[PDB]
C-alpha cells in the first residue's frame, strides 16, 4: 500500500500549496498596512516639531513682554 | 531507499507542523497591526487638533495683549 | 441607568434652563450685556446635558442637542469648536436617523475647507461615502465624494491614501460597466508600484483585473494589450495569472465552452473566487 | 540598605514636614485667610514625598499619601489634577493591597464619566476587571465590568478593541454560565468580521467553539446550527476542524465511546487540545449514558 | 536513475528544513518585536490627551481672568 | 509513473519559488518594522519635553501674575 | 466650473486688495504710524489667497504668493513662520517649475540648519535629491545631497537613514562613478550587521555585491578579496553566491565564454534578476577576449 | 571642507564675543544691576556657538560649551533647559572621549530623579550601560545599570521593557561563571511567558537555556529540573530540543564523547548556533 503513501504524499502537496499560496496572499497586505503606517508617521512628527516651536516661541515672548 | 523515504516522511510531518505556525503566526501578526493602525489614527486627529487650537490661542493672546 | 433616565428627564430641566438662558438674550442680557461668557457657559450646559443624552442612549435627543448647541455657538467666533460640536452631530446620527448627518458633516467640510485642513475633510468624505454605500442605493454620489477625496489626498502627496480610494472607484464603475475609467485607474495604480521594495509583490494582480476589463470591451485588442503587459514586464508571465488569460483567451478562438469552464473551476480549486471577479467572468463569457 | 536607609530618613523628614503643613492648613482655614495656596504648597510637598517614597519601595505608605493629597486638593474646586492623584494612588495599590485600589479608581472613574472621555474609563474598566480576575477569586464581577467596556467601546465606534472584549466575556461566560449568551455574542462576532479581508481568515475558530457550545446543550439543534452555518458561509462545510464536528456526532449518536475518544485523540495530532476545549468534550463525554 | 533521484531528494529537505527554519525565526522576533511599540503608542496617547486638558482649561481661565481684568 | 515524478519535481520548483519570495518578504518586513520603532522613540522624546515645558511655564507665570496683585 | 472660475476671480479681487493693502500701509505708517498690524494683516490676506487660489487648481501663482508673503513676514523678522511658507511654497512649486522650487527649498534648508533642528534639514535635502534625479538628468548633485543627508543623520545617532542613505550613494556611485568608494561603502554597512536579531540573515547580499565590485577592477583581487570574505564570515562559505562566484570565477580563467553562459542562464532560471546585477555581468563578460 | 572652515572660523568669533559678553555683563550688573537679561542672551550665544561648533566637526569644544551654558542656566536657577544642554553635552561626548560623557549623564539622571519622572531615567541607565559595555570590560559597572534601569521600568508597570534588561543581565551573568542570578532570571521569565497570546511561541527558548545552564552544577539535578520544566509546560517534549537534552545526558553517563560531538554537530549542520552556546557546550564537555 505505499501507493496509497505516495497518494497521501500528492494530498500533503496539495496542502502545502494552498497553505503557501494563501499565508503569501496575507502578508502581501500586512506590507501595504505597515507602508501605511510609516507614511502617517512622518505627518505625526512633523506636526508635533510645529506646535512645540510655536508654543516655545509664544510662551517665551509672552514671559519676556510681562517684564 | 526506505531509509530515505522514511526521513523524506519525517520531513514532511515537520513541514505540516510548520506551515500551519507560520500561519498562526501570521494572522496574529495581522490582527495586531490593524489595532495599532486604528490607535494612530486617533493620535493623529488629537494632535492636529491641539495645533489649530494652541495656534489660534496664541494669536487671540497677542492680539489681546496689542489691545493693553 | 433607569435614574441616570430620570437625569436625561432633569437633563430636559438642564435645557429648560437653558431655555431660560436664552430668555436671558431675550430681557436680561441688556443688564448683562457684558454675559457673553454667560451664552458661553450656556452652551456648556448645553454640552454636557447632551452628553448626559449620550449616555442615556437617547440619540435623536443627542443629536438635536448637539446641532442647537453648534447653532448657538457659532457666533461667528471659535468657529473650530462649532465644527467638533457639528461631527460630533454627525457621528451621533450615524446611528438611528443618520439623513440630517450628511448636511451637518457637509457644513463642517465647508468649515474645514474655509480653514484649509485637508486631510480631516478628506476622511468625512470617505464617512459620507461608505455612509451613502451601506445605507442608501446611490452610488454616483459616492464617486463623486470619492473623486473629490482623492483629489485633495493627491494634493499633499499622500499617495497611498488615494491610490486605495482610486481603487474602490475603479472597482465601482467598472461594476457600472464604464471600462474607460476602470482600465486608465488599474493601469496607473500598476505602474505606479513596480520600482519601489515594499509594494513590488502586489503588481500581478492588478494587471490581471485590468487585463479582464479590457478584454471585455475589444477581445482582438486583448491580446495586444497584453503583449504589450508581458514586455513592459517580463516577470508577469510566469504568475499562474498570465497563464489562465491566455489559456482563456486562446481557447475563446473556437466554440467550446467545455474548455473554459474545467479551466476555470481548475484555478478555483486551488483557491476561491470572491463575488466581483465570479460575476464579471459569467457576464463576459455569456458571448 | 544604605541608600533605602537614607531614603527612609529623608523621607521621614519630609513626613514631618507635612504634618507641619497640615498644621499650616488648619491654622490658615480657622486662623488665616487665604490658605488655598498654602495648602497647594501643601500638596506640593506631599506630592514629593509620595513620589521620592514610590523610590523608596514602601508603596503602602506612598499610596496612602497620594491619597491624602487627593482627598486634600478635592477641596479647591479642581477636578483633574483629583483624577491624576486617585489614579496614581490606585497604580501604587495595584500591587501590595489592592483592595481599595479598587474603590479610588471607581471614584476616578465616577469623575471621568462625569467629565466626558469615554475611553479612558473604558481602559480603566478593563484595568480594574483584569486585576479582579487576576488576583481576586470571583467571576461574575468581571462579567459586568467586561459589559461595561465593550458597551463603551462600541458605544464610540472602536470597533476593534470591543470585538476582543465580548469574545473573551462570552467565552468566559461559557465556563460557568448558560450558553445561550455564548452563542449570540459568538454568532454575532463571526459574521462582523468576515467581510474585511484580513481579521476574516479567523471566523472559522469562532464558529467551531459555537458549535461545541450548541452541542454540549442536544444534539439536534446542534446538527440544526451546523447546517445553518455551513448554509450561510460555504467555505466552513469544506475545511478541517469542520469534519471533526460529522465524525464526532456520528459516533455519539451510536453510543460508542472508543471511536469517539480515538477520533478527538486523533484530532490531537498537528494541534495541541488547550484546557478549555479538552474540558468541553470531557464534560460532553461524561453524559453519553 | 535513483542516484539523481536521492540528490534531489536530499537537496530538497536541506533546503526545505533551512528555509522554514529562517522564515520561524524571523517572524517569532518580529512578534516579540510588536509589543514594545504597542505600549509606547499608549503613553505617547496618554501624555497628549494630558497636554490636551491642561492647555485647554488654562487658555480657557486666563481668557475669563483677562476679560475680568478688562 | 516517470512523468509523475517529473510532475513532482515542476511542483517542487513551485515550492522553491513561493518559499524564496516568503523569505524575501520577511527580511524586507523587518526594516521597515525597525525603522518604525526608530521614529516612534523620538516623537515620545519631543512629546515628553513638551508636555513638561508647558506645564511649568504655565505654572509658574500664573502663580506669579495672579499673586502680584 | 463655476468653482473654478469664481475662485479665480475672488482671488484677483484679492490679490488686488492685499497690493492696495500694503501700498496704504506704507502710506499709513508715516501717516498714523499704527505699528506693524497693517502688515501682518496684509499676510493673512497673502496667505488665504494663496490657499484658495491653491484649491483652485492653479499652482505658480499660489507659490508666487507664498513667497511673496514669506518675504514680507520674515520682513519683520519673523523667521519660522517664513521658513514653513516657503517649505509650502516649494512644495505647491514642486509641479510647476522646478527651479524655483529649489531655490526656496534650498533656503529654507539653510535658515533651519541655522536654527538648529539637522533632521527637517535632512528630509528636504533627500526631498530635493528625489526631485533632482528623477526628472533632471544629473547624477554628482544628488550624490552630493544624499551623502550631505547622511552625514547629518549620523550626526544624530539615526543609524538606520543614514545606513539606507549610503547604500543608495554606494550603489549609484558604482554604476556610474569609480568603485573604490562602492568598495568601502558596502564592506562597511555589510560587515555592520553581523552582530544582531533580524539584521543578521540579509547582510548577505551587501558581500555579494562587493564581490563583484572587486572582480569587475581584476581578476587577482577578485579571488583576494573572496578569501578575505571567506575567512571573516563564515557562513558566507555555504551561501549559494559563494558557489556562483567560485563557478564564475574558474569558468573565465579558463576562456570558455559557454561555461559563463550556461552558469549565468542557470542561476537566472532558479531565481530572477534585478536589472543591477545583469548590466554588471554583460560587462565583464565583454572581456572575456 | 571650505564651510566647515568659515563656520570654524565665525566660531572662534563668536565665542571671543561670548567670553566679552560675560566679562561686560556681570560688569554691567555691578554698575548698573540691569537684571538678567544679559545672562540669558549670553545663554543663548552659548549655544547657538555649540551648535555651529558640531556644524563644524569639533565634538569636543561642542561638549565644553554645551557644559558651560548648563552649569551657568543652572546658577540661574532654571533646571529644565541646563537638563537638555547636559543631555546634549553627553550626547556630544559620546563620540571621542566618553569619560566625562559618564559623569554629565549621571548628572542629567540625577536631576531627572530629582524631579520624580522615571522613564527617561531608566533611557540614559541604559545608554550609560551600553557605553561601559561597547568601550570598556568593567562588566559589572553593567549589571548594577542595568539591574537598575530593569528596576525602574518593573515598577511602573512596563513589563515588556524589564524582561530584555532582565534577559540582558542574566546572559552577563551566566557569562561571569555564576549561575543562581541566570537560572532565576530565566526560569521567572519563562513562567511569566505561559499564558501569553503572542510570546508562548517563544516560551520554550528561556526554558532551555537555563536547563543547559543549570546542568553546569550536576546531571540528576538537571534531569530533575528538565521533567518539573516538561511537566510544567506540557508542549515542551514536543521541540527537538528535549530530544537532544536527553541525548546529551544519556550519553554524559556513559563516557561516550564521540556520540556527544557528533550529535551536537548534527544540530548544529541542522541549524547553527552562536558563541554564546558554542561556548557553554565545549566548557560542559571540559568534563
Amino acid at each position: 500500500r505505499a501507493d496509497q503513501l505516495a497518494d497521501e504524499s500528492l494530498e500533503s502537496t496539495r496542502r502545502m500549496l494552498q497553505l503557501v499560496e494563501e499565508s503569501k496572499d496575507a502578508g502581501i497586505r500586512t506590507l501595504v498596512m505597515l507602508d501605511e503606517q510609516g507614511e502617517q508617521l512622518e505627518r505625526i512628527e512633523e506636526g508635533m516639531d510645529q506646535i512645540n516651536k510655536d508654543m516655545k516661541e509664544a510662551e517665551k515672548n509672552l514671559t519676556d513682554l510681562g517684564k | 531507499a526506505l531509509s530515505e523515504i522514511e526521513t523524506r516522511h519525517s520531513e514532511i510531518i515537520k513541514l505540516e507542523n510548520s506551515i500551519r505556525e507560520l500561519h498562526d503566526m501570521f494572522m496574529d501578526m495581522a490582527m495586531l497591526v490593524e489595532s495599532q493602525g486604528e490607535m494612530i489614527d486617533r493620535i493623529e486627529y488629537n494632535v492636529e487638533h491641539a495645533v489649530d487650537y494652541v495656534e489660534r490661542a496664541v494669536s487671540d493672546t497677542k492680539k489681546a495683549v496689542k489691545y493693553q | 441607568g433607569m435614574d441616570t433616565s430620570g437625569k436625561q428627564a432633569e437633563a430636559m430641566a438642564l435645557l429648560a434652563e437653558a431655555e431660560r438662558k436664552v430668555k436671558n438674550s431675550q430681557s436680561f442680557f441688556s443688564g448683562l450685556f457684558g454675559g457673553s461668557s454667560k451664552i458661553e457657559e450656556a452652551c456648556e450646559i448645553y454640552a454636557r446635558a447632551a452628553n448626559m443624552f449620550k449616555m442615556a442612549k437617547n440619540w435623536s435627543a443627542a443629536g438635536n442637542a448637539f446641532c442647537q448647541a453648534a447653532q448657538l455657538h457659532l457666533q461667528l467666533q471659535s468657529k473650530h469648536d462649532a465644527a467638533t460640536c457639528f461631527v460630533d452631530a454627525g457621528n451621533a446620527f450615524k446611528k438611528a436617523d443618520p439623513q440630517e448627518a450628511i448636511n451637518c458633516l457637509m457644513r463642517a467640510i465647508e468649515i474645514y475647507t474655509d480653514m484649509g485642513r485637508f486631510t480631516i475633510a478628506a476622511k468625512h468624505h470617505i464617512s459620507i461615502a461608505e455612509i451613502y454605500e451601506t445605507e442608501l442605493v446611490d452610488v454616483e454620489k459616492a464617486i463623486a465624494h470619492y473623486e473629490q477625496s482623492a483629489d485633495y489626498y493627491k494634493g499633499e502627496e499622500s499617495n497611498s491614501s488615494a491610490n486605495k480610494c482610486l481603487l474602490k472607484v475603479a472597482g465601482y464603475a467598472a461594476q457600472l460597466e464604464q471600462y474607460q475609467k476602470a482600465i486608465d485607474i488599474y493601469e496607473q495604480v500598476g505602474t505606479s508600484a513596480m520600482d519601489s521594495p515594499l509594494l513590488k509583490y502586489s503588481a500581478k494582480d492588478y494587471f490581471f483585473k485590468a487585463a479582464l476589463c479590457h478584454f471585455c470591451i475589444d477581445m482582438l485588442n486583448a491580446k495586444l494589450a497584453v503583449q504589450k503587459y508581458e514586455e513592459l514586464f517580463p516577470a508577469f508571465s510566469d504568475s499562474r495569472e498570465c497563464k489562465l488569460m491566455k489559456k482563456l483567451l486562446e481557447a475563446h478562438e473556437e466554440q467550446n465552452v467545455d474548455s473554459y469552464t474545467e479551466s476555470v473551476k481548475e484555478y478555483d480549486s486551488i483557491s476561491r473566487l470572491d463575488q466581483w471577479l465570479t460575476t464579471m467572468l459569467l457576464r463576459i463569457k455569456k458571448t
